RNA sequence: AAGUGUCUAAGGGCGCAUGGUGGAUGCCUUGGCAUCGAGAGCCGAUGAAGGACGUGGGAGGCUGCGAUAUGCCUCGG
RNA sequence: GAAAAGUACCCCGGGAGGGGAGUGAAAGAGUACCUGAAACCGUGUGCCUACAAUCCGUCAGAGCCUCCUUUUCCUCUCCG
RNA sequence: GGGAUGAGCUGUGGGUAGGGGUGAAAGGCCAAUCAAACUCCGUGAUAGCUGGUUCUCCCCGAAAUGCAUUUAGGUGCAGC
RNA sequence: GGGUGGGGGAGUGAGAAUGCAGGCAUGAGUAGCGACAAGGCAAGUGAGAACCUUGCCCGCCGAAAGACCAAGGGUUCCUGGGCCAGGCCAGUCCGCCCAGGGUGAGUCGGGACCUAAGGCGAGGCCGACAGGCGUAGUCGAUGGACAACGGGUUGAUAUUC
RNA sequence: ACACGGGUUCAAUAGGUCAGACCUGGAAGCUCAGUAAUGGGUGUAGGGAACUGGUGCUAACCGGCCGAAAACUU
């Protein structure tokens, strides 16, 4: 991931890396997650990056996907089954569809998906 | 500062009809049921099915 | 001229002029484009604005014997209501007043092919 | 160093209160006062 | 070729028609103010005036009343 | 409102709110209620307005719409 | 930033009251305006000063000078 | 309920007083939305969910942003419903509205004990009256004796059951 | 904000993925030395953001809108 111009998520940089680590630590337990888009946009280079380790898978990749997401056992997952699921797909692992914009501060939602 | 004096009801009208709302949609959209007119914008979710309504 | 239904939201308790600014999107627009149009309007005076447009049109079918898929609304007015003055106190104990505008929607929808 | 008015019911009694109003004869005027206009005395 | 010729309405103004807001005007009144007339002209240690607390089948307020507590007894109507 | 006869019943609504029904002489009296001013806020409609300053009117004034109409007129005037 | 075992801070309860209190004194504080608090009363104080004084028309229609004045932005008399 | 004719009588006429009260405009859908602690993700309920509940992350305080008492408040406590008002938005929730319930002491803390400063003050001296000061005395804790600890319990009470 | 420019499956527009330019500075593990602190090997390692070029995997989605027809003269 490039950085972001503009306001980082959340508040500052630190909240939005604990952002995008609890944003992909949902993601790789449940496959489809719903943020508001801006987080999806930049979560989906995040999360795709650490699903190239996945599919690496080697305690160099493991230890360098326990920097980004803390937990153990959702990365046992990764670098099991969201790891070798992606055999094929070089790049594009993720996928950002558009829901209707939250009520309450309109904002404009997007559900963020494990391609399968 | 404040206003110095009030406004003629013809500039007030006239840009609180610069006041405007957006729109867009999208008519004709086969899913589930009655074909419903989603934006534009929504419509992949509409055909997978992540949209309310 | 027509079999004109009618209908009205009294006393909904969002301003007027915020509840014009979605009027302006029905203009004379079927009854069936503008509810499709007011589900998505994001201007969240969709609710009173749409519930009493699909009121209007289910007033023509039930009562005035009328088809949905003809029906255009003829007009919408947001006539003003109540307002019910609040109070705010603000900084160095000047206290400041609130308005709790709140509108009357008003639709008359019609039937012409 | 920021304070207002600090409420008592001792110190309110002891003074604005009635047992003491009636321990004069400008209080018990200002009784007589009050229950002229009609209130709730004190 | 040269010349002429409005149409537009994002929106404004004006006038009418149709509404809403608000609560003026009219017309009142379970209320006052001002007098006139006839009284009465003090109450309290036999506990006053004024109240707190309660009292009703059920919430409170006003009113009545006071642990006998919207009441008790006699005389009358 | 004289009287509560205060809108039973269905219809849209999650409710408020309304629509039709019905009460009432009147709903152009709906528990936001006699009559309902003006400011104020809209909807529509005729005119005008995007080369143009002007206490925002006044006078002169083309045109455009208005209802009203005399007739060339149609002699279907035995009906406009 | 100054003080921080002290002429320290703070709690409770109490006392001193308006020409008075208290004041390591500044005319500072005395319940968010203290060279005399606040409230009710005299009281609708009072001002030669400022502002305001509401409907129509018909006729007439000035003055801003003189003199005096604790008077000179008021007034009395005259003049108009 | 008013005409009009002759009369009587006026709180008789407003466009101004930085006039008074009510309503309603312009600014203007503009500022702001009350700390530089940080939120989300899945699920639920629901008409409706960023804010409500369950979880799991993540983060902030931890000489306080925790736990208690004193005053102060005065039911804000708990259960049930509600979402027509308020909560600087929305709310299905709430310290909100409505009903109902809830506070158990020989030992805790006060009065049934004591008194300091100080208040009142029989008789009393002084004052013109008003009143002032006060003796004996009686109040007055912020202090001096004084007898309960460990645990369990509920929706809400605990050295109280 | 709007605008402006690029792109939309005949696509290299963003993203990812690969190979680069660069930045850092010598990964982890395993191994060997060392009483150990730590140091050598695997090994320009490894990590990586914008810069370059590939590559049809993800998102550009079987679209909605608004748009002409002139009254005529020397």
């Amino acid at each position: 991931p490039k950085p972001t111009k503009g306001p980082r998520l959340g508040g500052s940089s630190s909240h939005q890396k604990a952002i995008l680590a609890n944003l992909a630590t949902s993601l790789f337990e449940h496959g489809r997650i719903t943020t508001t888009e801006p987080k999806a946009r930049a979560l989906r280079p995040y999360a795709e990056k650490l699903i190239t380790h996945a599919k690496k898978g080697a305690l160099h990749n493991r230890r360098e996907v326990l920097k980004k997401l803390r937990d153990k056992d959702v990365v046992h997952t990764l670098f099991a089954e969201i790891g070798p699921f992606f055999a094929d797909r070089d790049g594009g692992y993720t996928r950002i569809i558009k829901i209707e914009a939250r009520k309450g501060d309109n904002a404009p939602m997007a559900v963020i998906e494990l391609v399968r | 500062a404040v206003p110095k004096r009030r406004k003629s009801r013809s500039n007030t009208r006239s840009r609180r009809s610069q006041w405007k709302a957006a729109k867009t949609e999208l008519v004709g959209v086969t899913v589930a049921g009655h074909a419903h007119k989603v934006p534009r914008r929504l419509l992949k979710a509409a055909r997978l099915g992540l949209i309310d309504f | 001229e027509y079999p004109s239904a009618v209908a009205k939201a009294r006393f909904v308790r969002v301003s007027p002029r915020k509840a014009r600014r979605v009027i302006d999107l029905v203009r004379g627009r079927s009854v069936s484009d503008a509810l499709d149009i007011l589900r998505w309007a994001p201007q969240a005076a969709s609710g009173p604005v749409a519930k009493v447009i699909a009121s209007a049109a289910a007033n023509a079918q039930n009562n005035g014997g009328l088809d949905p898929a003809t029906l255009v609304v003829a007009t919408v007015y947001a006539d003003q209501g109540p307002t019910a003055k609040r109070i705010r106190p603000r900084a160095q104990g000047r206290a400041f007043r609130i308005r709790r505008r709140t509108s009357h929607i008003t639709v008359v929808v019609e039937s012409r092919p | 160093g920021k304070r207002t008015f600090q409420p008592n019911n001792r110190r309110r009694a002891r003074v604005h209160g009635f047992r003491l109003r009636m321990r004069t004869r400008a209080g018990r005027s200002i009784v007589s006062s009050r229950r002229r206009k009609g209130r709730r005395t004190l």
